[PDB]
């Protein structure tokens, strides 16, 4: 039970995937790529879009969808199997759709 | 107690537990003397 | 001149118990004095701008002749003071937060 | 989708996963399977999982545990047990034979008993009870 | 018997007009009103006040809720006691 | 209004602009927005679009040629397209 | 007219702070107060008696 936000960040370092309908491999590759994105650029959070998607719009899919966070509301038309929603760092947070 | 310690654990007993089931049988066979010891005490 | 006076009206209400802050916002929700940092400042008037603003179409809605000259939120840290003067050239729902438990 | 539905499912997935791998391998299933006395085949037990496997992992975890439960339990509360008690033997026809009770005080070899609530429960007027004057019963 | 004559005792004092509670999502359960063409406005109209104002102050730091909100109008003081099972208002003119 | 970035007809700028603000208007949270935004323009001109509402999130997506728009309304921010 | 509306509602502001320092309505007595002070007179209980 700690007290205050910062002992918070302490413990919050895992990457919880809060719903995805990914493969397995699908899943650790993208979930690992986007914790680089995140831990390579804290600041400004547009290069780390584009990054991400434009990783996966060579290797994986040409249309690609990705959006980081703080606060925010969606609601998207995906197609099924293509789905990442993760909290990264106990605060950020990034959908991710095709 | 000895009026309403029985008669409410008495009424607290669980007969049956968890072929085999002969098992069941000799299973009932103990606390059927339980109940027939408890009410004699009441008695 | 004026200025001096609406900066002695800070130090009125902040020499106050307890009064963590005080803060400014106008009808676009952009804050114009602060006493805050800057991201607890944008949440703030971005937060309390969207709710009173639903609070006062609530009030007149409820009512057709009646407004609003006050909004009191509580926590169980502190409890956030809105007051706002809707009016035509000037709406500046002012806001304290403040709480009776420290010093 | 209720609460104590997450209670037996945990519990029955720490029975399965027993080692504590936190997924289902293949062996603590046919050691299931096994306490239960079955030794099927190593490629049924392949198919079995690969439709259950959802993530690709040829291992299932707890969110496909509850979905495979899910879809067997919803998909096929007091209106069953009450229901098929005597009369969904008869399928909406709310005439019980009265053989059938006779019967069943039988076989139970009960001591005393008269048959006087039939008697007595008997809304209709006729000698045999409908569906409602059923649960009325009941 | 302790609910009610808190309930008697606050709607008996110099300036309350109506006390009301109200479920999760609505059925506004023991009012006092001698009709009810504004009950339900009431009731449709405030407990999003009250759990806006929770989004408002949890926002900020998590472990933070909310517990009470006052609205104070020109001619009203809606007083609402948010909580997890219900909201419940209390309406007085000062 | 305050518009920040887009690339579409204005004809239906206008119309962008008055079904966010009605909705906005309307109700009382942040989800059901991102609701009705999609939803009563999906109804009318497209099949396909994508909304975003809130604050301070990033985002890179591809662009479609007459359908991209990035609203602004009292520090609180709507995307769509197609 | 931006100055005076501050000063306005500083005023106003003012008293509802002097009316929450006054005295504090929200605060419940004996929140947490674990020390109990009870009946603890010796009882005699015959189980069962061995005859």
């Amino acid at each position: 039970q700690f007290e205050d936000m910062e002992a918070f960040l302490r413990v919050a370092k895992y990457t919880l995937v809060k719903f995805t309908d990914m493969h397995v491999e699908m899943k650790e590759e993208a979930m690992d790529i986007c914790i680089t994105a995140v831990e390579k650029y804290p600041n400004d959070a547009e290069k780390c879009t584009q990054m991400i998607k434009d990783q996966m719009d060579k290797k994986f899919g040409a249309p690609w969808h990705v959006v980081v966070g703080k606060g925010f509301s969606y609601e998207i038309t995906y197609e099924v199997r293509n789905l990442l929603y993760i909290y990264v760092g106990g605060r950020t947070a990034v959908l991710l759709w095709k | 107690n000895r009026v309403d310690s029985n008669l409410g654990a008495i009424s607290s007993t669980l007969l049956v537990e968890l072929e085999g089931f002969v098992e069941q049988n000799r299973f009932q066979k103990k606390q059927a003397e339980l109940l027939a010891i408890r009410n004699e005490e009441v008695r | 001149v004026d200025i001096a006076a609406v900066d002695e009206t800070f130090k009125r209400l902040q020499s106050h118990k307890g009064v963590l802050g005080i803060i400014v916002i106008n009808a676009e929700g952009i804050a114009i004095r602060t006493t805050f940092d800057n991201d607890l400042t944008v949440q703030y008037a971005a937060l309390v701008s969207h709710f009173t603003v639903k609070a006062r179409s609530a009030v007149r809605k409820l009512d057709g002749d009646n407004d609003l000259k006050f909004l009191r939120i509580r926590s169980k840290k502190h409890e956030i003071m809105i007051a706002p003067e809707f009016e035509r050239s000037h709406e500046y729902y002012l806001v304290v937060v403040q709480d009776p438990s420290r010093e | 989708l209720t609460d104590e539905e997450m209670d037996m499912c945990r519990k029955a997935f720490a029975m399965f996963d027993k080692d504590g791998s936190g997924t289902i391998d293949t062996k603590e299933l046919r050691t299931a399977l096994s306490a239960l006395g079955q030794n099927p085949t190593e490629e049924d037990m392949f198919v079995m999982i690969s439709q259950v496997d959802q993530d690709g992992s040829r291992c299932i975890e707890f969110k496909e545990f509850v979905r495979v439960i899910q879809i067997n339990k919803q998909m096929s509360a007091d209106t069953l047990d009450a229901f098929v008690a005597l009369g969904g033997n008869l399928d909406k026809t709310g005439r019980i034979l009265v053989d059938k009770l006779r019967s069943i005080c039988e076989e139970f070899e009960l001591t005393v008993n008269v048959d006087r609530l039939v008697k007595d429960a008997d809304r209709d007027l006729n000698g045999f009870l409908s569906y409602d004057e059923f649960r009325a019963l009941l | 018997s302790d609910i009610e004559s808190t309930l008697t005792r606050i709607q008996g004092h110099k300036g309350v007009i109506g006390v009301i509670i109200v479920n999760n999502q609505g059925v506004p359960l023991r009012s006092t009103f001698e009709h009810d063409a504004m009950t339900k406005q009431y009731a449709d109209l405030v407990p999003g006040l009250a759990d806006l104002a929770r989004n408002l102050v949890r926002d900020l730091d998590p472990q933070n809720d909310l517990e009470f909100l006052r609205i104070r109008s020109h001619k009203h003081e809606i007083m609402v006691a948010a909580k997890d099972d219900f909201v419940l208002l209390v309406i007085q003119d000062p | 209004a305050v518009i920040k970035n887009a690339d579409m007809s204005e004809e239906m700028q206008a119309d962008a602009v008055d079904c966010a603000t009605q909705a906005l208007e309307k109700y009382n949270i942040e989800k059901d927005i991102a609701a009705y935004i999609k939803k009563e323009f999906d109804r009318k001109h497209n099949p396909t679009w994508h909304c975003i509402v809130g604050r301070n999130f990033g985002s890179y997506v591809t662009h479609e040629t007459k359908h991209f728009i990035y609203f602004y309304l009292g520090q609180v921010a709507i995307l769509l397209f197609k | 007219d931006y100055i005076r509306t501050v000063v306005q509602l500083g005023s106003s502001v003012e008293d509802l702070i002097k009316q929450n320092n006054a005295v504090d309505i929200y605060q419940e007595y004996f929140t947490n107060v674990t020390m109990d002070h009870t009946s603890e007179a010796p009882h005699v209980k015959t189980v069962t008696v061995f005859k």
